[PDB]
């Protein structure tokens, strides 16, 4: 996921999406291109933590 | 065992010798007999020792600095030098035995004639040949070798050796005959060479020399007597330098491609 | 004419050391050098723009 | 003749260095010195029809190859040599290349060398099993067994005699055993089996790697992990397998996880030093893997399927026997690849 | 036509098949180019060796099986190939070595050259214990002001005054600069040494060649000792 | 105006050379007789007075 | 034509916009407190 967004921006920059303004602003371009192929159907469920029980200890006393 | 290398077009060499330089009998003495004589002696001197697995050129470099191995050095130097002489005077290095080629017109290359002018103050190749013939007659009283050598500074110069003197390693060039008298200038050259050999830190007392031969002429009696006779060695050197195989001599000059 | 008068000045400074390849050979050699200095500027700007966004959306 | 061509480039190269050097000189000068004077000149100048040509030709030439361009995209020998000037002496790199030229042509003039042993040729030019003689085996030292004090009497039938406090192995038997062992390697190679070469004594790696390469086999030179064959799933399951055709070319088919966990057992194990590889020999027995090994006078013959009586301590003897077996495998491999073509 | 499954690597049965295969590939290059001379600037200790970390090599060199000595062996061969003379190197060597070069190019540094301000003043901050000091160093004649007060007024202890002067004494520039030091927090010792630390950091802008002498004197190091709650 | 003539001849020859192949900064702008431009300084040079003090 | 993402949706993915202060008349102070 981290390498999919960097590639999206690198391409959106190499394609050029005021030279003076090209030294101050950091707006890379359209939101769609920056987040291409990053949707709710593939990103959310893959990053969720604490999703699998891997250990359990039960004590009595 | 060191064996005599096979030469291209050997059947022609054993029948008509080397045209314009040596006859059939003259070439049998210089190569087929002398080279056998040297290789056999080298095998007897080096058999059973580590030197047996090394080519003659490597042997001379390994033994150049060892005083008591001079006998091995002399044999190795003579063998290497003799095949350097027999190689550039040979009609054709390629084996046109089945191609029956009789048209080998080899001429000095442009790189060779450019380095001659640069190193000899604009002198032409013909003039340099005259200097080579003169140097051989006045500097080599007896046996020896005539070389046109190139040094690390891209300069071609003329070196003469007495008996079996290697061109590669200046401490063993044997260019000064100390049996006769020497001038103060020659003694200075010898004294300077001794100082250079003493600056080396190696336990073998060896120095770095990058000189390489370009043309080799055998000045031994085994090469000219039978065909030219005592006193006619300058007519022999003239013929050799006029009938050199320049496909070999040109290839000995580093181009850098 | 800065676009052209700065490049003429550059050759004037080189003319000092010069004290006609300079008509077409040097003139071309200069334009190309400027193109390589204007492309490095654009490369540096891209790094700034990429370092000011969230290159690492999910973890880092 | 064509040197001028190179001279034309060098001229440009020198000019480029001059342009760059004085570009950096103007990078130090304060703008207050140049800018206001430069602008004032333009305020005192009037553009001409020609001047305007470059006013827009350079704007586009700089708006096409500097701003609206893609900053990135989605003589063969010794090509980095910097030749020295024709007047300057040779550089260190050029002297090395000048010596290499001499080494190819002149350095070998004067004599040829015959009947001299070169250690490397044992690995790269092994003889065929049919051309091996007792002299050749003896030349490699294969007959030199262990001290008579270390004798394992189970090898009695392989001994030719004792000499200088050591047992002499009978090379007549070694040759017959070597030929038999070689035929087995050739058979397995021609059948497509996995041949593993095991030797863990110092210096054996070079021979082991070349033997595997020319038989399309495998080798282990460092350490035999105890359990490699009997406990293969806990040791070798993680490593990658591949599918190959009859020409030994990767098919490229992705392998199911079921196929990538299955034990891959060698079809033949060759052991250079069996006395130090008891573990491997016992695993091969347990795994029903036929094995070949060099059996010295102190080594147990019955632990291997096809013993080769011979000195296992000398690298020459070992590399001589390994080379023969490796070439036998190579011939089997070549005969299998040949029958596929025709 | 018939297909079979075989181990991918010739070193499959070894302890670390992945590491052994990579070493073999590098060893072949070192054998094929044994003659090529090495750099004589290696005596000059060329500062180029960005090799991947042991952990990064464990991704490709067997993971847990990878041993430190195996990683050391990879570096001895990567460096030997890398140290071949640049003019006489070839593509094969560079291609094989490329996969082992660390990559940190996508990100850049966060340090901008320090320069004097519009009035020729070098401003640095220093801290000692709970004290902080912000000094303004300009070229002058040795005039010092601490919080608008004379040095002898603000600092009564001569040892505190000597500490402030020490950085200027190291570069032998005690009479070449005017210092306007402002300090707050802690006590006299913390403030005097916080000013000392800040003057040393501000003097590097005037001559960056003297940083090594300032570091060697110990005035560019921030003292970390502070009051520790007893545990 | 030879100045504008030779400048306009140099700008159009460059256009053709860059047009011949895809324009990439590293390659198209390679130094004279060079493969490309590896895109790999602020190392200010000490002044004569700065260097004298250090000496 | 791809799906248009209007400015209101795009704003959500960037830092909140702030309006310039014209006069400087402070009208309210909102202090927020939390244990995290
Ligand atoms: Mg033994």
């Amino acid at each position: 996921i981290n390498n999919n967004k960097y590639n999206n921006m690198i391409n959106l920059l190499n394609n050029n999406n005021n030279n003076y303004n090209n030294n101050n602003n950091n707006y890379i371009g359209n939101i769609n291109n920056i987040y291409n192929n990053m949707t709710i159907d593939n990103i959310p469920m893959d990053i969720l933590m604490y999703k699998y029980l891997v250990g359990w200890s039960i004590k009595f006393k | 065992i060191h064996v005599v290398p096979k030469l291209p077009n050997s059947k022609a060499l054993l029948q008509n010798g080397v045209p314009n330089i040596l006859s059939s009998s003259g070439f049998k003495t210089v190569w087929f007999d002398y080279q056998r004589y040297l290789c056999d002696k080298l095998t007897l001197a080096t058999a059973g020792q580590s030197l047996e697995s090394y080519y003659p050129f490597h042997i001379l470099l390994k033994t150049a600095g060892n005083p008591l191995q001079s006998n091995i050095f002399n044999l190795a130097s003579s063998i290497h030098n003799n095949h350097l002489f027999v190689e550039n005077i040979l009609p054709s290095a390629v084996e046109h035995g089945t191609n029956s080629n009789a048209v080998v017109k080899t001429e000095p290359s442009r790189l060779f004639l450019s380095k001659i002018k640069d190193s000899f103050n604009g002198s032409d190749w013909e003039v340099v040949k005259e200097e080579m013939i003169y140097r051989a007659e006045n500097e080599v009283l007896g046996q020896g070798w005539l070389f046109l050598v190139e040094n690390n500074e891209k300069k071609l110069f003329i070196l003469t050796s007495n008996n079996n003197g290697t061109p590669y390693y200046f401490p063993r060039n044997q260019s000064f005959d100390l049996n006769s008298a020497i001038s103060i200038d020659e003694f200075a050259t010898l004294k300077q060479m001794k100082e250079l050999i003493g600056k080396s830190t190696k336990l073998n007392g060896k120095v770095q020399d990058w000189t390489m031969p370009i043309i080799c002429v055998n000045l031994w009696d085994h090469a000219y007597l039978h065909d030219y006779g005592v006193g006619n060695r300058s007519k022999y050197v003239k013929n050799v330098l006029d009938n050199l195989n320049w496909s070999v001599v040109n290839n000995r000059i580093f181009s850098g491609i | 004419l800065k676009l052209l008068n700065m490049i003429l000045s550059m050759m004037n400074k080189t003319n000092n050391n010069n004290n006609t390849l300079d008509s077409l050979m040097n003139k071309k050699l200069l334009l190309k050098n400027m193109l390589l200095d204007m492309n490095n500027k654009k490369m540096n700007n891209m790094k700034r723009m990429l370092n000011n966004n969230n290159m690492n959306p999910a973890g880092a | 003749p064509n040197n001028n061509d190179e001279v034309m480039l060098l001229q440009q190269k020198l000019l480029y260095d001059e342009i760059r050097s004085e570009l950096k000189s103007l990078s130090q000068v304060p703008e207050d010195e140049i800018l206001p004077e430069l602008k004032k000149s333009l305020e005192q100048d009037k553009l001409s029809d020609k001047e305007q040509q470059l006013e827009a030709e350079l704007s586009d030439f700089f708006r096409n190859y500097a701003l609206l361009n893609k900053l990135f995209d989605s003589t063969k020998p010794y090509p980095n040599l910097i030749p020295s000037a024709n007047d300057k002496p040779y550089s260190s790199q050029e002297l090395f290349l000048r010596q290499l030229n001499h080494s190819m042509r002149t350095a070998k003039l004067g004599a040829t060398i015959s009947k001299v042993y070169y250690p490397h040729k044992d690995i790269f030019y092994p003889p065929l099993p049919e051309n091996i003689t007792v002299e050749s085996l003896m030349s490699a030292g294969v007959h030199l067994g262990q001290s008579t004090s270390l004798w394992r009497s189970s090898t009695q039938s392989y001994i030719y005699g004792e000499y200088k406090g050591i047992h002499i192995i009978d090379l007549n038997q070694t040759l017959s055993y070597l030929k038999r062992a070689a035929k087995v390697v050739e058979g397995v190679s021609e059948s497509g089996g996995i041949i593993l070469f095991l030797g863990t004594r110092q210096g054996q790696k070079r021979g082991l790697e070349e033997a595997a390469k020319k038989t399309h086999g495998y080798y282990v030179s460092t350490r035999w992990i105890p359990g490699t064959l009997t406990n293969s799933t806990e040791i070798s399951g993680i490593w990658e397998k591949q599918e190959i055709d009859s020409n030994d070319n990767p098919t490229e088919r992705a392998l199911s996880p079921n196929e990538t966990s299955k034990q891959v057992k060698p079809d033949l194990l060759v052991v250079l030093n069996p006395t130090e590889n008891r573990n491997a020999l016992l695993e091969a027995i347990k795994s029903r893997v036929p094995t070949i090994a060099i059996i010295d006078t102190d080594s147990e013959p019955s632990l291997v399927t096809y013993p080769i009586p011979g000195n296992d301590d000398s690298l020459r003897s070992v590399n001589f026997l390994l080379g023969v077996l490796a070439r036998a495998g190579q011939r089997g491999l070549q005969n299998r690849l040949a029958r596929n073509n025709e | 036509l018939p297909r079979r499954i075989v181990p991918k690597l010739a070193t499959f049965y070894s302890a670390n098949p992945n590491h052994e295969d990579r070493i073999n590939r590098l060893e072949r290059l070192l054998r094929k180019y044994i003659k090529l001379p090495s750099q004589n600037n290696n005596e000059a200790q060329q500062t180029k060796a960005p090799w991947i970390s042991f952990d990064e090599y464990a991704l490709i060199g067997g993971g847990t099986k990878l041993k430190p000595t195996q990683y050391t062996q990879l570096l001895y061969m990567l460096n030997k190939l890398h140290n071949i003379d640049p003019q006489l190197t070839n593509d094969e060597i560079t291609s094989e070595l490329s996969q082992y070069y660390k990559k940190s190019s996508m990100l850049s540094n966060n340090i901008k050259i320090k320069t004097l301000d519009e009035f020729g003043r070098s401003i640095a901050v220093g801290k000692r214990k709970s004290s902080t000091a912000k000094v303004f160093v300009v070229r002058g004649t040795g005039e010092i002001l601490v919080n608008g007060r004379q040095l002898n007024d603000y600092f009564l202890k001569m040892k505190d005054r000597e500490s402030i002067m020490y950085p200027l004494q190291v570069i032998e520039s005690v009479g070449k600069y005017n210092i306007f030091a402002t300090t707050s927090g802690g006590g006299p010792t913390g403030q005097a040494e916080s000013i000392m630390h800040a003057i040393a950091k501000a003097l590097v802008v005037f001559n960056p060649l003297l940083k090594s002498r300032l570091h060697k004197a110990g005035v560019l190091t921030r003292d970390y000792r502070h009051v520790e709650r007893k545990k | 105006e030879k100045g504008v003539d030779e400048w306009l001849e140099a700008i159009n020859e460059l256009r053709e050379e860059f047009s011949a192949k895809e324009y990439l900064p590293e390659t198209s702008l390679a130094p004279p007789g060079q493969s490309k431009v590896d895109l790999l300084g602020s190392k200010i040079k000490p002044t004569a007075e700065q260097l004298a003090q250090w000496e | 034509s791809t799906r248009p993402y209007p400015v209101n949706v795009e704003a959500v993915y960037y830092a909140p916009l702030k309006l310039p202060i014209k006069y400087g008349d402070l009208v309210a102070d909102i202090q927020l407190r939390s244990y995290d």
